[PDB]
């Protein structure tokens, strides 16, 4: 279902900006986890460029210099 | 005709196109003088008999009621479809005498045409108001229902063009007033819906 | 007809006779008052009650009780006015006599000594102004009537939704005046559970057992007894001929020598028949019925004294034999039907973990405070405490008459608390409905809804204010040493004076008066809120309150209601409802006796009213008021019908009792769609007060009731004659009969002269008689802000006509002629109070002084010597209103500025510019300066100025009145010596002053004129004391805030026009934002040549369906058209003949009117007069459904030779060539609603920031930028806006580092942004890395 | 320590004489709904503003009125560079001082910036991205926004008497980003459903429809013209009425 | 009764020796029942074309509130209607199976002219104003 759906998320930061705050840190500080941004939630709590749009030119230009040389 | 202009000329052009239709549209509307008095509100001439026959109608089941011929429950539901029923002939009355009956010559005898009535042109062109509004100008404005939803079967007889009474405008409350609350929810309901949607997508 | 109605007189349609004419309308506000504070020689609601409640205070039964004697209001500090300037709230001193008694060791009640403590204070209690406000801090406020669940018990449902099963619920609610909630409720199971407040459940026999109750009283109590005989052997059983129905034979049941049913034959009328007729008492049973069988009461073995069967425990074939040898005859058993009385009581005493009472009482405790141990003394005081106690437990009067009521009791009053006995009657009452006798309530029928109002809500202030003050009392009694202390060091004022200064001061019932407009303050203190206090929560409730129900008719008005988040839960009073003597809501009838309709009105609350059947207001009686049909339009119970001519008990009073005062004031609202008829109530409450108080050529006839009974208008005390007409004051020089005895003398009105609204406007009275009229009693003197001749004006109307003008009206946009601006008659006056404070900071004093850094003369030529600006001076944006300084030392300046101080001499100061500045494009007028200086700085140099000016000015005003008055009381003195001793000129040769002497011969003259004498000197004394007083509080020190030294209001008058932006709208719903002003030029115009002043949308009509905007145009058409007939004859100077010929004839009309009217007016000096006030147009009235048909309305058309249509032929301004058909025009009452566009209009380049989060923030009222939430950054994501959204969340907003670089770029001429990361997300990293979770910024 | 942390899963640790729990760290975060900062608002503005709205019709489609004093304030860093590369201004405190004394001199120089400078107007419930539009700027003597009729469909405003906000493109992005992207000329068509958004609202309906309209019998029946053009100067000049039947020359 | 006249039945009319229910008798009801049933289709059908209309087009906030009002009182009793259908189609059932015209609850025939007036009558006038009671007691 549409909102069950959207509840799993890759990033962490996005789930903590409507999810249940508390409870989404926890579960996700003692994973180790990281969040590589990606998303678009995560970039604008950030301040960076969306990666879509104008901006998927640079994420998309950026992220190919990871992972890299 | 503004779609097809896109699919033929491409986005300028229409832009442009579109800007000469608002800029002639306001000017000739202007000219035009149309405008809207009492006397453009035109009742049916018919409309105090259609009551009468239903009311009649009523008169009938009525007598079956205190008979034994027809049930109690069953009584309510009766009258209700025949005032539903006479509503829906008061509308289509006054919309075949409002829509053409300006009846006017050429040359020879005798001819008619669709109306030139102020407030009809506005609901034929699709300006604003429609015949269900309109409805509740000049013909009866339908039934209404009690805070319970259970639709009164003595419906509201008078329109706005007539005065409403005590009785009648206080029915009309309720609906008012479920209408705004609804449509405070009903914002409220399209804004969650629309919420959740985008954070799934 | 009167003196004020003889100069204008509305014209009014409508054939239904007013019965009964509108009551004050503020009686709400003013009755509740009055009853709380005041002296009653008895408990009845008010100080005296909430007193005699708490008291006596004893102390801990150590017999030294302290009982309340009784309580004194002082005077004021400051009256109305005075209070309002300064700031102080308008409160009494409250002084109580209080009586402390000892009872000596052990002294057999009576006393050591005792001491009659003269009154203490405990704080000041604010007072209600004669107008139903309070002042808190000079500022009006009011305290909105409110609609909460009446007490008593309530037997609900909640049906359906529960658990998916259906099968209902019942639920019984006793809701007391004070104390705790009692609930009853059932389940699924049947079972019968309690609990407290909204508290843990429980099992609802525990409270039995509390009250003494044991398992065999419980079953005595709820259960019959079925009583079994054991008679030879095996079983008989004794039967009631009733209880075997509902049920089928369980047996060869026989009996009589005669086999009446077999087995299994249901037992129906046919054998209960039989068995009452034949009397069947006795018959013989088998063993094995009683094995299902519930056993009352307790039976032990007579041998060994052992138990057999505990009470309420099931007995079996074999159970029997046990107490069957044991010699036992009788076995009690409960009656158990599931359709009739339910076997419900005993299944709960299987639930019961208790079993005695302590049992209960401790699982009682351990429920409200759970975690702490339960003690003996605990559970049985706090129980006893719950609904037993004097102190912590009422139901009230209202609440002890639902109780008797609802349960079919004929006592209407007793206890105020529970009993024993009330309790288990509820109990009784509800078991009852769930067997399927008697229904439930329900919370919206407004017999169940009870209003309050500031009278009694101020009562339970003072209640708690004294329960928090009695702990202390009690406190002290407990040490207090012998003859030392005395009853007022215990009671400290603060803990009274506070719990009611919260009250007043911040509540959700106390707000700021929405005071734009004589009905906006009239509709507010006639106010519902069902919010706050012991009401419902908008989250709560649901959809059943907030709708309009039945009971809502003359009561509750249904149209005017806020349109906003909390609709239906405010609601506006009816005109003719009033509130019951027990609280409800009650409306006028008349007593139709027999088949006559009388006029004997009797007031009849919600839960009266339904059982009548009440007439219809529009009924048509005539000869001796007997019926014409002989079949009526009447409603009844609940609904509505036709009836019969002699079944009608009551009827209607006016066509207008089942709205509001908002609501009433719409004409032809019959005609208008109820939603828009909502807006219409709800935004003329929002009219800015004009310049020129028009009057509304299309009326209702409400308008007189609403000016004079909201305070903005000056209503004649004493009918008379004027003697002077300032356009200060007016002195009426009385009449002989309502002149009182001594004193004599005249009633002088002293005028609220121009002076700032809640809502900045601007409130002025203006003197509306002449020179030496004649007033009598109740007559209208001055009218207020947008009152005009003593009838409500609340704008201005305009000739208005319908038709597009090249899109100018596009929506409901308004197209606004210049004339009209150009005429300043929408132009609205607007004052706004600025002040500047020098306070007192860590490094200094700030002082007032003209020395101001870094400013030219330009500046400091409107500013005085002091440092204050002058009055009269027209200032725009950035002026200096008052020079202030705040102590800066030691700024550290850097090189480049060092090196320019160097170069340009300037000794740059230790002192920081603080000025008080005119705020940014509003420019107006100072009209007046107040200063307030601390008790003992030193008044400056201006301040001393005008504390002397007040002085000066005070002197005046005191000495004046006493010259009027003494010339008005010598004047009676001349009179009284005429009358056995006339010496016309012989007496006013010599000093008048040497009048006092004179005589008179054996008569009651002697007497009267000994009368004058002791009120004239007390006018000699008062007029000192006024003086006194009124000096020794322009120059006593005004006291401040701590750290604050002195401060400066400046008044300012601004006078806007009007100009696109500003929201105006008719009364029916018709909103519009004024879109562009047009040249008189380019203006509609008629072939009369007279150009129209609006030009409105016909589409805003038919979708819209406000169809009496329409009809108040083409009869507002007519009304204007009388005006040019009698405007044309009165520029003829045709003579009183042509002109009263033409008068009679507009006044009368068709036929079947109410109006009646000349010729008796004098027909010379008073016709003349009136003819004038027409000409602009002539008032007509159409009541609320009593209004004007339109052949009235096309027939006063022909009068005023206009055309029946309503519509003429128009010509284009700017073309000059006709328009095509004929347009609608006509003269449309308009308001301008406070949405003044130069009061909404905000812009912020770059402004002031947050602290904690460095984001926008409004700071110099250059206000804080738009916020730009969720929804608008969704916008930007669905474009590609990718650059657009990063700079609209960083260096517009968040980034600290940001914002600087990009500005300093903007003006390098760069376009870039160097965003970096927002400090909202910085702090975040910080706020989570400071719990315990390490978040880092990985990689590169 | 856990009432610090998130008081509330404890019994609740009171503030200091004050009734009301103290906000703890998860409070500062925690919300309704998650983090206040990202919920909205949403956080506000510098360069932006509001006011009630208004019509003008006599727009063309791609532009906006906007009040002379707001375009002011909102562009204020851009006038005090505009006034001193022209040197018109000796430094920056002198532009400050220019149009703070509203020297006449600075209106002309306003109009350079604004002109190919798009702005932002977004009116109450943002629903769809054409909640949010972009136009040209046209300075106005009034305090009220003037707002093309034909968006007034897509943002669903009437004139009851409703305010926008206005927002300005930064950047040399956000500029060129508004142009080819939020521009009201290159958003005509709804993105739900191909068909136009920027239809005819009502007032101009009317006007078209009693225009293109015909009647049995009045001025100019049956009369035969060169073409459109001579068309209008017959009924200009109230020779023909504006609905009679006539056969002319179109192409 | 307009529901006589949407169909071109008149008023039965029950002749000396006519036995009970016949053939001729069925005949008549069936065409009642599917000319009610056919102009009942009719309304559901009709309606909706004004209710699309109307949901397209975007009221003004003002008038959302009044649009709304109408269209609440024609979607409840649109629910009636399909109620009805489902009564009607149950009724219609009744005549096939041969089990027309008597007392659901106890034996007793229901009258001839009583059908005539609302062909959906399921029980006499005891049980049926019975049946009535007992609801405001089961119910309230
Ligand atoms: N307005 C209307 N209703 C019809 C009509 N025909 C059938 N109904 C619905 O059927 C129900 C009543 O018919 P029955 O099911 O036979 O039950 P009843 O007659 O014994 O009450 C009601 O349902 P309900 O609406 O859910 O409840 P209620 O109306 O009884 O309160 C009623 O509204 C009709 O022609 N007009
Ligand atoms: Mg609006
Ligand atoms: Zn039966």
């Amino acid at each position: 279902g549409i909102t069950k759906a959207s509840l799993a998320t890759e990033s962490f930061i996005s789930a903590a900006s409507f999810q249940e705050t508390t409870r989404v840190l926890t579960e996700a500080a003692v994973a180790g986890k990281r969040d590589e941004l990606r998303g678009l939630k995560e970039n604008v709590i950030v301040g960076r460029l969306i990666p879509a749009g104008t901006g998927y030119a640079y994420h998309q230009d950026r992220m190919r210099r990871r992972a890299a040389g | 005709m503004l779609n097809t202009c896109y699919r033929i000329l491409g986005l300028k052009p229409t832009v442009i196109f579109a800007d000469q239709i608002m800029y002639t549209g306001f000017a000739y509307a202007a000219r035009s003088g149309a405008s809207v008095g009492i006397d453009d509100m035109v009742i049916p001439e018919k409309k105090h008999e259609i009551i009468s026959e239903a009311e009649a109608e009523v008169a009938e089941i009525q007598e079956q009621f205190q008979s034994g011929l027809v049930t109690a429950g069953e009584r309510y539901n009766k009258v209700i479809d025949i005032w539903a029923a006479a509503n829906d002939r008061v509308s289509k009355a006054m919309m075949d005498n409002l829509q053409t009956e300006t009846v006017i010559n050429r040359d020879g005898q005798e001819e008619k045409q669709v109306s030139f009535n102020s407030i009809y042109m506005m609901a034929d062109s699709g300006a604003r108001g429609s015949a269900a509004q309109i409805r509740q100008l000049a013909g009866m404005r339908g039934l209404m229902a009690k805070p319970d939803g259970s639709i009164i079967e003595t419906p509201i007889t008078a329109n706005f063009r007539e005065g409403l009474n005590v009785l009648q405008y206080f029915i009309s409350t309720h609906g008012a007033r479920k209408g705004l609350a609804d449509t405070a929810l009903k914002t409220a309901n399209s804004g969650y819906l629309t919420r959740r949607l985008v954070d799934v997508a | 007809y009167s003196y004020t109605e003889k100069k204008r007189i509305r014209k009014d349609f409508g054939k239904r006779p007013q019965v009964l004419d509108v009551p004050y309308l503020l009686s709400i506000q003013l009755d509740s008052f009055q009853k709380f504070i005041e002296q009653d020689p008895e408990g009845q609601y008010g100080l005296e009650a909430a007193f005699r409640s708490v008291f006596p205070i004893q102390s801990y039964s150590g017999n030294s009780e302290l009982q309340y004697v009784s309580y004194r209001l002082g005077e004021p500090v400051f009256d109305v006015q005075e209070c309002q300037i300064r700031g102080v709230t308008y409160s009494a001193p409250l002084r109580v006599k209080l009586r402390l008694v000892i009872y000596e060791r052990e002294a057999p009640e009576g006393t050591v000594k005792d001491i009659k403590e003269q009154e203490v204070y405990m704080g000041e209690i604010p007072l209600m102004t004669d107008n139903g406000t309070f002042v808190i801090n000079g500022t009006e406020r009011v305290i909105v009537s409110q609609l909460h669940r009446s007490p008593g018990v309530f037997f609900d449902s909640d049906k359906g939704k529960t658990h998916s099963s259906g099968k209902v619920l019942y639920n019984a609610r006793i809701i007391p005046y004070r104390g705790s909630w009692l609930d009853f409720e059932f389940d699924p199971k049947d079972n019968l559970f309690v609990r407290i407040d909204r508290r843990r459940k429980l099992p609802a026999t525990i409270i039995l057992r509390a009250l003494n109750y044991t398992t065999e009283q419980i079953l005595d109590l709820f259960f019959e007894k079925v009583i079994f005989e054991i008679r030879d052997n095996k079983l008989q059983m004794e039967l009631v001929p009733e209880r075997l129905r509902g049920e089928t034979a369980s047996f060869d049941i026989e009996a009589n020598g005669k086999v009446y049913v077999e087995k299994g034959r249901r037992i129906t009328a046919r054998h209960i028949r039989q068995l009452e007729k034949d009397d069947v008492k006795l018959i013989e049973v088998p063993v094995e019925y009683i094995a299902g069988k519930v056993v009352a009461k307790d039976y032990i073995d007579e041998s060994t004294g052992e138990l057999i069967c505990a009470a309420n425990m099931e007995l079996s074939l074999d159970l029997l034999a046990k107490l069957s040898q044991s010699g036992h005859k009788r076995i009690e058993t409960l009656f158990t039907n599931d359709l009739d009385h339910g076997p419900y009581i005993s299944e709960t005493l299987r639930v019961d973990p208790t079993n005695d009472r302590l049992s209960a009482l401790v699982e009682i405790y351990r429920m409200m405070r759970p975690g702490e141990p339960p003690t003996r003394e605990a559970a049985e005081s706090l129980f006893e405490n719950l609904f037993f106690s004097e102190d912590r437990y009422d139901l009230s009067a209202v609440g002890r008459m639902k109780f008797n009521r609802s349960l079919l009791r004929e006592e209407i009053e007793g206890s105020g608390i529970l009993s024993k006995d009330d309790i288990i009657d509820v109990m009784k009452k509800l078991i009852d409905i769930r067997n399927g006798k008697g229904e439930v309530d329900d919370i919206d029928h407004l017999g169940n809804r009870r209003i309050r109002s500031v009278g009694e809500m101020a009562e339970n202030q003072f209640r708690v204010g004294l329960v928090r003050v009695e702990r202390a009392v009690k406190e002290r009694l407990s040490l207090g040493d012998l003859d030392t202390l005395m009853p007022q060091d215990m009671i400290n004022a603060k803990p009274i004076s506070a719990a009611v200064k919260e009250f007043f001061g911040s509540s959700q019932l106390s707000q700021f008066m929405d005071q734009n407009n004589p009905l906006s303050e009239i509709t507010h203190k006639r106010r519902i809120s069902a919010l706050g206090p012991g009401g419902l929560t908008r989250e709560r409730a649901g959809f059943e309150v907030r709708d309009v129900h039945p009971t809502h008719y003359g009561r509750v008005c249904p149209i005017e209601t806020p349109e906003g988040p909390n609709i239906g839960l405010i609601n506006s009073l009816s005109v003719y409802a009033q509130t019951n003597e027990y609280g409800f809501l009650e409306t006028p009838y008349r007593k139709v006796t027999d088949g006559v309709v009388t006029d004997e009105i009797h007031y009849l609350s919600a839960i009266e009213e339904g059982n009548y059947v009440i007439a219809q207001a529009n009924s048509n009686l005539d000869e001796e008021g007997h019926f014409v049909e002989d079949l009526v339009t009447c409603r009844s119970k609940g609904e509505s019908s036709l009836f019969s001519r002699d079944q009608v008990d009551y009827m209607d009073v006016s066509t207008q009792q089942v709205v509001s005062v908002g609501a009433s004031l719409i004409p032809f609202l019959e005609h208008d769609d109820a939603n828009r008829a909502l807006m219409g109530a709800n935004m003329q409450r929002q009219a800015v007060p004009t310049l020129r108080a028009d009057k509304p050529l299309v009326g209702t006839g409400m308008e007189r009731a609403v000016a004079v009974d909201s305070g903005v208008t000056a209503v004649a005390k004493r009918g008379g004659v004027v003697q002077y007409v300032d356009a200060s004051r007016i002195v009426i020089k009385v009449n002989e009969d309502e002149m009182y005895p001594g004193e004599a003398g005249i009633d002088i009105y002293n005028l609220t002269k121009y002076t700032r609204s809640n809502q900045n406007t601007c409130i002025n009275q203006m003197p509306c008689v002449s020179l030496g009229e004649p007033v009598e009693r109740g007559d209208v003197l001055a009218d207020g802000p947008s009152t005009d001749l003593g009838e409500l004006a609340l704008g201005q109307n305009m000739r208005v006509a319908f038709m597009p003008w090249n899109g100018y009206n596009f929506e409901d946009s308004i197209l606004v002629s210049e004339r009209v601006v150009q005429e300043d008659r929408f132009t609205t006056i607007h004052i706004q109070e600025l002040a500047c404070v020098s306070r007192d900071t860590k490094l200094g004093p700030e002082e007032i002084t003209a020395d101001i850094p870094n400013v030219g003369e330009a500046a400091l030529s409107k500013l005085d010597e002091s440092g204050i600006v002058y009055i009269g001076a027209e200032v725009t944006g950035g002026d200096i209103l008052v020079g202030k300084v705040t102590p800066k030392g030691e700024t550290q300046l850097t090189p480049e500025e060092k090196l320019l101080r160097a170069i340009f001499g300037e000794k740059a100061s230790d002192v920081k510019d603080s000025s008080l500045r005119v705020p940014n494009g509003v420019s107006g007028t100072v009209i007046d300066v107040q200063v307030f200086t601390r008790d003992g700085v030193e008044k400056d140099k201006r301040a001393l100025e005008i504390e002397e000016m007040q002085l000066k000015q005070a002197k005046k005003d005191l000495s004046e009145e006493l010259q009027i008055l003494e010339a008005g009381l010598f004047s009676r003195i001349r009179a009284v010596l005429v009358a056995g001793g006339v010496e016309a000129e012989k007496l006013d040769k010599l000093p008048r002053d040497r009048w006092l002497e004179l005589g008179l011969t054996d008569e009651e003259k002697q007497n009267q004129l000994e009368q004058l004498a002791e009120q004239y000197d007390e006018l000699k004394h008062e007029f000192e004391k006024k003086l006194e007083a009124k000096r020794r509080k322009i120059t006593q020190g005004d006291d401040l805030a701590p750290g604050v030294l002195k401060i400066v209001k400046v008044y300012l008058a601004v006078k806007r026009r009007i100009q696109p932006g500003d929201k105006m709208a008719g009364r029916h719903g018709n909103k519009g934002v004024i879109s562009k002003i047009n040249p008189i030029e380019d203006m509609p115009y008629d072939e009369n040549g007279t150009p129209v002043d609006i030009v409105l949308n016909p589409l805003g009509v038919p979708s819209r369906m406000n169809i009496g905007q329409i009809l108040e145009t083409h009869l507002g058409m007519a009304a204007k058209g009388i005006g040019d007939k009698i405007n044309a004859m009165l520029k003829q100077q045709q003579e009183v003949a042509k002109l009263r010929e033409f008068i009679q004839r507009a006044y009368d009309l068709g036929a079947d009117v109410r109006q009646k009217v000349d010729l008796s007016t004098f027909s010379d000096e008073e016709v003349m007069r009136l003819a004038e006030n027409l000409r602009k147009g002539m008032p007509i009235a159409t009541p609320v459904f009593d209004g004007a048909k339109e052949a009235e309305i096309k027939e006063l058309l022909k009068l005023g030779d206009l055309p029946t249509s309503g519509q003429i032929r128009l010509y284009d301004g700017r073309t000059g060539e006709q328009f095509e058909r004929p347009v609608t025009v006509g003269y449309m009452y308009m308001l301008k609603l406070n949405h003044l566009v130069d009061d909404k209009m905000h812009a912020r380049s770059t402004g002031s920031y947050s602290l904690v989060t460095q984001q926008p923030l409004g700071g110099k009222a250059q206000f804080g930028g738009q916020r730009f939430g969720e929804m608008e950054v969704w916008a930007l994501e669905a474009y590609g806006a990718a650059y657009t959204l990063q700079e609209m969340l960083t260096v517009k907003s968040d980034d600290v580092n940001g914002r600087t670089k990009m500005y300093k770029n903007i003006v390098d001429g760069n376009h870039q942004m160097e965003p970096g990361m927002p400090e909202s997300f910085n702090v975040l990293l910080k706020e989570i890395r400071s719990l315990g979770i390490n978040i880092e910024l990985e990689d590169e | 320590v856990d009432a610090l942390l998130d008081n509330g899963r404890r019994g609740r640790a009171i503030t200091g004489s004050n009734k009301r729990p103290l906000k703890s760290l998860a409070d500062m975060i925690k919300g309704k709904q998650g983090r206040f900062r990202q919920n909205l608002l949403g956080k506000r503005v510098d360069y932006s503003g509001r006011s009630v709205i208004t019509v003008g019709p006599y727009l063309r489609l791609h532009q906006c009125g906007l009040p002379k004093k707001m375009a002011l304030e909102l562009f204020k860093p851009f006038i005090y560079g505009k006034l001193e590369l022209r040197g018109l201004a000796t430094t920056i405190k002198a532009a400050k001082k220019m149009v703070e004394r509203e020297e006449a001199v600075v209106w002309d120089i306003l109009d350079e910036v604004i002109r190919e400078h798009p702005v932002l107007l977004n009116r109450a419930p943002t629903l769809h991205r054409l909640g949010i539009q972009a136009f040209e700027p046209v300075l106005i003597e009034g305090k009220a926004i003037q707002l093309h009729p034909l968006v007034c469909a897509a943002y669903n405003a009437d004139f009851d008497g409703d305010q926008m906000a206005v927002h300005v493109p930064l950047t040399l992005e956000a500029q060129l980003e508004a142009r080819a992207l939020m521009m009201s000329t290159n958003n005509i068509l709804s993105p739900a459903n191909g068909e136009p958004i920027i239809v005819p609202s009502q007032d101009v309906v009317l006007g078209l429809y009693y225009m293109t309209r015909d009647c049995v019998n009045a001025k100019g029946e049956g009369m035969v013209l060169t073409g459109p053009k001579e068309a209008e100067r017959l009924y200009r000049s109230g020779l023909a009425s504006l609905h009679a039947r006539v056969k002319v020359r179109i192409t | 009764l307009s529901i006589l006249a949407i169909a071109g039945v008149e008023p039965y009319q029950e002749k000396p020796g006519e036995e009970y229910m016949n053939e001729a008798q069925l005949a008549h009801f069936r065409r009642i029942l599917e000319a009610w049933r056919n102009q009942l289709r009719d309304e559901v059908d009709r309606t909706v074309t004004h209710m699309q209309d109307e949901a397209a087009n975007f009221p003004d906030p003002v008038d959302r509130a009044a649009q709304e009002e109408e269209f609440s009182l024609e979607l409840r009793n649109r629910d009636r209607e399909r109620k009805l259908i489902k009564k009607i189609e149950k009724t219609l059932k009744k005549v096939e199976d041969e089990d027309f015209g008597y007392c659901e609850s106890c034996g007793v025939e229901i009258g001839i002219r009583r059908l005539e007036a609302r062909p959906t009558a399921d029980l006499c006038i005891d049980c049926k104003t019975l049946a009535e009671i007992r609801e405001k007691q089961m119910a309230g």
